[PDB]
């Protein structure tokens, strides 16, 4: 099981995130019906994390590190993308209430602003 | 530990003012109190807020579908619960004690202070019913408030009963206005079914907006993107962007204005970097055929757009712009910090409790 | 009783605050110190074998699970969650994702929603009313 990645605009094609790197991202998250559940851009602080270590949902690790080198679409710095993430790679049947319901598929519109 | 770690931050006002503060002795809401109280994120007792909803519904339900608004008047576009920009708007537009107002709808959704915007605007309406007017926008209905933020807001801050009472007040909002016998004012725009002004006068409006038809179009219509180019012969085209209703052309506006003997159409509904936008001028009299107002600066905390209101008098359109003002922070979905952090607490603690457990084969 | 002897050999292979972070993964955990303190019931800086078993034993009725979640926020062990305590513990998990003004404002509004008696802090009763009693006990296992 993998997440679906659709490249909206591309970046440098050179700077790809690898496991253990940090990234900086502006994301809007919404459900398949379009209802938005969060946006970093509205909060004014870009999200920063360490990818590939399980410090985020599995869909983000797989998307940002190219499934740790075993694809089946890479994301470079400056790429604006859309990640469609199935519930098993997100918040499963439990969900994060009240912000994410059960068995929900998540669609993140991410812009990779920086790596390291 | 018991003191506040960030003392430069003002704390919220009380969630329970006394009746004698929220209402004047005559029983009308004390809008000067509510203005300051909402600036400091105070809340009302639910029964007080329902009382304000019920008095506004009573006044609104007696007004006609199509208001008559005399000049001079300040006309305002969308607010979307941006209460701290609404404070600035009144500074720019004039004191409601001596300034006529016409709002074009979209009071709620997206900003985290929709119920403050709505209760405050209604308390002005109640105290100034002959000089203060509010149209319905497309967000003042059940479908959109369910889909966006306003229902989650009422349920968090108050209850579903209050949410239902707001819906009753939305269904009572007038649809449009003739301003100074010169302008058609509406939230969205024109309609293929807007044959005469009577078509609008005959509507039964106390309802959720229909999927299609006149009432939907007034709330949902846009001009076509190429409106100024004036290169379409049709009047109306399917509004794919909105996914309902129509986009209308320069030709539709001009034929409508000629029919109804009006100068221009003033509407809102679309964000404007400059706060307003004047479209192609009328071949009949030279006024703008269309004007879009938008009163929500730095829309959604990300657009960095200016806002504008329209101060109309002496056949003059004084456009007054303003920038965004700071506002307090709310988590998405109005979560408290326990709802927000407890899933992560459990993950982080458990992880340690499993490492401690797995130390032995 | 077989499991009670099982924790003795886990504990023996493992407690000081320096010894505690040695456990794999605890070094990078933002709640490492908060978890240490809650298990450290007498506030002497190390975890007893009695505190080890007792604190684990809540992961019993659902009441011990609610009590533990409360104690993660109640730093000084005084039985109330103070405004500043809530800010400090949230700051351990929120990182640079909120500005301090933003964090303080939603700390303020949380307590004003959950503070029934008016004192400005949260006793255990007000905490239990403000959270999902079920979601909490289910997470702990
Ligand atoms: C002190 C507060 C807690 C702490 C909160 C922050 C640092 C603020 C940070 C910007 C989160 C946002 O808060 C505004 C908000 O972001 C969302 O809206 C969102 O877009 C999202 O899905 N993101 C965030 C961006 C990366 C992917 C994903 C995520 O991996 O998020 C991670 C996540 C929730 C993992 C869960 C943890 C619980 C487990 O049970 C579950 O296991 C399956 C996995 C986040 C980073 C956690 O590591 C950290 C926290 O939770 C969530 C829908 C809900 C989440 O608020 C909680
Ligand atoms: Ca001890
Ligand atoms: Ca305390
Ligand atoms: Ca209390
Ligand atoms: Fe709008
Ligand atoms: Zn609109």
């Amino acid at each position: 099981e993998l997440p679906q990645i659709e490249i909206v605009q591309e970046g440098d094609n050179t700077t790809f995130a690898k496991p253990g790197d940090t990234v900086t991202i502006h994301y809007d998250g919404k459900l398949t019906n379009g209802k938005e559940f969060d946006s970093s851009r509205k909060r004014g602080k870009p999200f920063t994390c360490t990818v590939g270590v399980g410090q985020v949902i599995k869909g983000w690790d797989i998307s940002l590190t190219n499934n740790y080198g075993k694809g089946g679409p890479k994301i470079s710095k400056g790429t604006k993308a859309i990640l469609t993430i199935p519930p098993n790679l997100a918040y499963g049947p439990r969900g994060i209430p009240p912000i994410i319901g059960p068995n929900e598929t998540l669609v993140f519109e991410v812009e990779l602003l920086g790596v390291n | 530990t018991v003191e506040r770690a960030v003392k430069s931050v003002d704390p919220p006002a009380t969630f329970k003012p006394k009746d004698e503060q929220v209402f004047y002795p005559n029983g009308k809401p004390n809008h000067q109190f509510l203005k300051q109280h909402f600036i400091h994120e105070g809340r009302l007792h639910e029964h007080q807020a329902i009382q304000i909803l019920k008095q506004a519904t009573h006044l609104l339900s007696k007004e006609p579908n199509l208001l008559s608004v005399p000049a001079p008047v300040t006309i305002c576009g969308d607010v979307h619960g941006q209460y701290y920009d609404l404070m600035k708007l009144f500074e720019v537009g004039g004191d409601p004690a001596s300034t006529k107002y016409l709002f074009l709808g979209d009071y709620v959704d997206r900003g985290s202070f929709s119920i403050e915007c709505l209760l405050y605007l209604y308390s002005l309406k109640i105290n100034y019913p002959d000089t203060f007017w509010m149209l319905r926008g497309n967000h003042e209905c059940r479908h959109l408030t369910e889909y966006f933020t306003f229902k989650n807001e009422c349920l968090h801050k108050y209850s579903e009963e209050l949410y239902e009472e707001c819906l009753v007040s939305f269904n009572a909002l007038p649809l449009a206005a003739i301003m100074n016998e010169q302008f058609f004012c509406v939230h969205g725009g024109l309609s293929p079914q807007l044959t005469s002004l009577d078509s609008l006068r005959k509507l039964h409006r106390f309802r959720e907006p229909p999927t299609k038809g006149l009432m939907c179009d007034l709330l949902w219509a846009d001009p076509i993107e190429e409106y100024d180019d004036d290169n379409l012969d049709q009047e109306y085209v399917t509004n794919v962007v909105r996914g309902c209703s129509f986009a209308f052309t320069y030709k539709a506006a001009c034929k409508f204005l000629d029919r109804t003997k009006l100068l221009s159409v003033i509407r809102a509904h679309e964000a404007q970097n400059a706060g307003y936008r004047m479209y192609k001028r009328t071949k009949t009299m030279g006024f703008p055929s269309l004007l879009t107002m938008f009163s929500a600066p730095n829309y959604l905390d990300s657009y960095n757009n200016k806002a504008a209101v329209l101060k109309y008098e002496n056949n003059v359109m004084n456009i007054r712009q303003f920038n965004a003002s700071p506002h307090p922070y709310w988590l998405p979905h109005f979560m408290d910090v326990f709802t927000w952090s407890l899933p992560f607490v459990g993950e982080k603690v458990t992880d340690m409790l499993v490492s401690i457990l797995n130390v032995c084969t | 009783i077989e499991e009670i002897d099982r924790l003795r050999k886990r504990f023996m292979k493992l407690i000081d605050k320096q010894e505690f972070l040695s456990i794999p993964g605890i070094s990078s955990n933002p709640l490492a110190t908060r978890l240490m303190d809650v298990f450290d019931k007498d506030g002497d800086g190390s975890i007893d074998f009695e505190e080890f078993i007792t604190g684990l034993s809540a992961f019993s009725d659902n009441l011990n699970k609610l009590r533990f979640a409360f104690n993660i926020y109640d730093i000084d062990r005084d039985g109330y969650i103070g405004n500043g305590e809530l800010f400090i513990v949230m700051k351990m998990m929120v990182g640079k994702n909120l500005k301090d003004e933003e964090l303080q404002q939603i700390v303020d509004k949380t307590l004003m929603e959950a503070d029934l008696d008016g004192d400005g802090k949260l006793n255990f009763e007000e905490f239990k009313n403000a959270v999902n009693t079920d979601t909490i006990a289910n997470t702990l296992t």
